[PDB]
DNA sequence: CATGATGAGTCAGCAA
DNA sequence: GTTGCTGACTCATCAT
């Protein structure tokens, strides 16, 4: 007989090697358990790539994220500290116009 | 002509259509099947029949939420993308204006 | 028992 | 005929 493996990696002309004192049914039941493994395959690369592309969106998004929430942050302190100088700044200003 | 489900259902002499038996809400299926003298194997083809037709909905519900993850996942990029770039251009501003005064009071 | 979500596998049908 | 995809359905679980 024949694994799994041994079947879905096997080329077409190859599987023709492989016919020795099988039945015309055994032949064509051979090729479609090839086709279902070949399917088995395609299913799990589909899902593969998908999960693939999602854990790559999120992983972006997640860097992004903490990027922005960074940047947030850091430009409210920032703000503050230059509300706090320019306020400091015009009362100068408003004393100088006293003079 | 009738499905396989319908056929297998009357086969058994089940009194309900097939589009009852998946879509009536719970406390009617309940209800339903309490006023019943069904054997093992009636229940079992009921059962079967109620699951099947459920599960296929939530499967394909399952796939168009992957779809639509992923629309809002881009959609949050998107977004992020411009919030990066609208904080950038506050703290250039923010940080113009503060050399700027720091400059003035050498 | 009831219910819903989800990965893996299977099949059908498509385009190439 | 084969290949690679993919929507659809089903089973097997996990959870409430």
């Amino acid at each position: 007989s024949l694994t799994d493996e041994e079947l879905v990696t096997m080329s077409v002309r190859e599987l023709n090697q492989h016919l020795r004192g099988l039945s015309k049914e055994e032949i064509v039941q051979l090729k479609q358990r090839r086709r279902t493994l070949k399917n088995r395959g395609y299913a799990a690369s589909c899902r593969v790539k998908r999960v693939t592309q999602k854990e790559e969106l999120e992983k972006q998004k997640a860097e992004l994220q903490q990027e922005v929430e960074k940047l947030a942050s850091e430009n409210a302190s920032m703000k503050l500290e230059l509300d706090a100088l320019r306020s400091k700044y015009e009362a100068l200003q408003t004393f100088a116009r006293t003079v | 002509h009738l499905t396989r489900d319908e056929l297998r259902a009357k086969a058994l002499h089940i009194p309900f259509p097939v589009e009852k038996i998946i879509n009536l809400p719970v406390v009617d299926f309940n209800e339903m099947m309490s006023k019943e003298q069904f054997n093992e194997a009636q229940l079992a083809l009921i059962r079967d029949i109620r699951r099947r037709g459920k599960n296929k909905v939530a499967a394909q519900n399952c796939r168009k939420r992957k779809l639509e993850n992923i629309v809002e996942l881009e959609q949050d990029l998107d977004h992020l993308k411009d919030e990066k770039e609208k904080l950038l251009k506050e703290k250039g501003e923010n940080d113009k204006s503060l050399h700027l005064l720091k400059k003035q009071l050498s």
